[PDB]
């Protein structure tokens, strides 16, 4: 079904002589890549990492990469000079840039710019553009970026033709470890806010979607109050359902979860 | 500038004497830069693995830092947190038994 590939950008300019661009990549939920500052090379974080792509179709890229890692990092610190004293430092850029794929062999595409921690600008078609809002400064910079006809074929490349065919490719050489199943293991606790909460932890399922909730017999308790998805180590995933009780009203209770890896066998939990 | 939330959080169901990883969970702060502690009844933990640090559809950051432990009856952990954001830094301890 639907998978979202993102590479995830992370620059910070701190002055004139300092500055780290990091990047990670991701396949949905699972990481494929990483690239330190302090690394001239691609690390793979799977088996899979370079999809169907030859050695020579992965150095060209990467060489591509190399080349704009270094280039972006002089630019952004000349826009900076040239910017005196209206938006100094530090300076945080992140850029997101990737494609989501659909059933059958559709796609979509995008290039999300954000300084700061605010999206300033896209880059939309043919072109780069700033999203309505964005600081005025940035008007003139990017129709100078809009006259590199290079770059903009490159990015115009990248979006329209690299990013699905790379991630077909990912999609067919991660198959096993993207249809991985993991199961949940469950268990009871209590916290404090006489009132109780009652929890339900789950942990240690993949993939993400989960069914968790407290239950009187066949009645669902709709105070149930579930967290966050958040990661484990491990590429599996922990969750956590609440029940704010009244004391001696605890019997009774149960923590039922459903998940793709049980098939149809349910973890229920007595309290 | 954004405030860190933290979650502290086992891997496994705790069982006193046996092995098991606790996690903590670093999410929602800007600017990227952070140091992240975790404390074994109130002193720092040597060997604690940091997540490349990563970002949601949002721009916040996130980080997960993990270690491996033994849980017992007496023993307390937390995780303790240094931002730009905070003039304090802020310490979340691990639930099991509060
Ligand atoms: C995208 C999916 C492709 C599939 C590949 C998957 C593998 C990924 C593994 C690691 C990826 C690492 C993450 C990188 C993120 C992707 C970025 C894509 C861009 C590529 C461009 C290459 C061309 C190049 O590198 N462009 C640069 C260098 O050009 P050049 O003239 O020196 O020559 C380059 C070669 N070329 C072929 C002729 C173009 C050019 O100068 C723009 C750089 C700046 C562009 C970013 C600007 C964004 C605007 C920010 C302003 C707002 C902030 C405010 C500032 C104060
Ligand atoms: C990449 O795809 C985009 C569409 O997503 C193409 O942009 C279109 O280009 C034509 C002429 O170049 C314009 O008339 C359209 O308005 C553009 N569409 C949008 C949505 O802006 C672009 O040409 C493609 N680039 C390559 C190299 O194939
Ligand atoms: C620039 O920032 C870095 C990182 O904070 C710092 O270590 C360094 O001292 C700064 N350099 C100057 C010249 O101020
Ligand atoms: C990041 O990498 C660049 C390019 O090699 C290097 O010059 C710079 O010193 C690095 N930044 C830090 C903070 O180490």
């Amino acid at each position: 079904k639907n998978y979202t590939f993102r590479c995830l950008q992370m620059s910070s300019f701190a002055n004139r002589s300092w500055s780290r661009t990091d990047s990670v990549v991701w396949l949905g939920d699972l990481q494929t890549h990483r690239w330190s500052n302090d690394s001239a090379t691609i690390s793979f974080t799977k088996p899979w990492s370079q999809g169907k792509l030859s050695n020579q179709q992965w150095e060209k890229l990467q060489h591509m990469f190399q080349v704009y890692r270094v280039s972006f990092t002089r630019d952004i610190q000349e826009l900076v000079k040239m910017m005196s004293p209206k938006e100094d430092y530090p300076i945080e850029i992140q850029l997101s840039a990737g494609c989501e794929m659909y059933p059958g062999n559709a796609s979509e595409s995008f290039l999300h710019v954000a300084f700061q921690g605010k999206y300033v600008v896209r880059f939309w078609g043919t072109s780069w553009q700033t999203v309505p809002g964005a600081p005025s400064w940035l008007d003139l910079p990017i129709k100078v970026l809009n006259a590199d006809q290079g770059t903009s074929a490159t990015v115009q490349m990248l979006l329209n033709d690299t990013c699905p065919l790379f991630v077909r490719g990912l999609l067919e050489a991660g198959k096993s470890d993207l249809e991985k199943q993991e199961k949940p293991v469950a268990w009871l606790s209590s916290v404090p806010s006489g009132h109780r909460q009652l929890v339900c932890h789950v942990s240690g399922f993949y993939p993400k979607p989960v069914w968790v909730m407290w239950m009187r017999g066949d009645q669902e308790q709709q105070g149930t109050h579930r967290g966050d998805f958040l990661p484990n180590a491990d590429e599996t995933w922990y969750l956590q359902a609440t029940l704010d009780v009244e004391a001696g009203e605890e019997a009774g209770l149960a923590c039922r979860v459903k998940h793709s890896s049980l098939g149809g066998q349910d973890i229920i939990l007595y309290w | 500038q954004k405030t860190p939330q933290i979650q502290v959080y086992s891997r496994h169901p705790p069982e006193n004497g046996k092995p098991n990883i606790l996690n903590c969970y670093v999410t929602q702060f800007h600017p990227p830069h952070i140091e992240i502690q975790m404390l074994k009844n109130g002193k720092k933990i040597p060997k604690v693995e940091m997540s490349d640090m990563s970002f949601s559809k949002d721009w916040s950051f996130y980080i997960l830092a993990h270690t491996e432990f033994t849980p017992t009856e007496t023993d307390t952990y937390a995780c303790r947190v240094k931002h730009a954001s905070m003039a304090e830094p802020k310490t979340v301890y691990w639930d099991r038994d509060m």
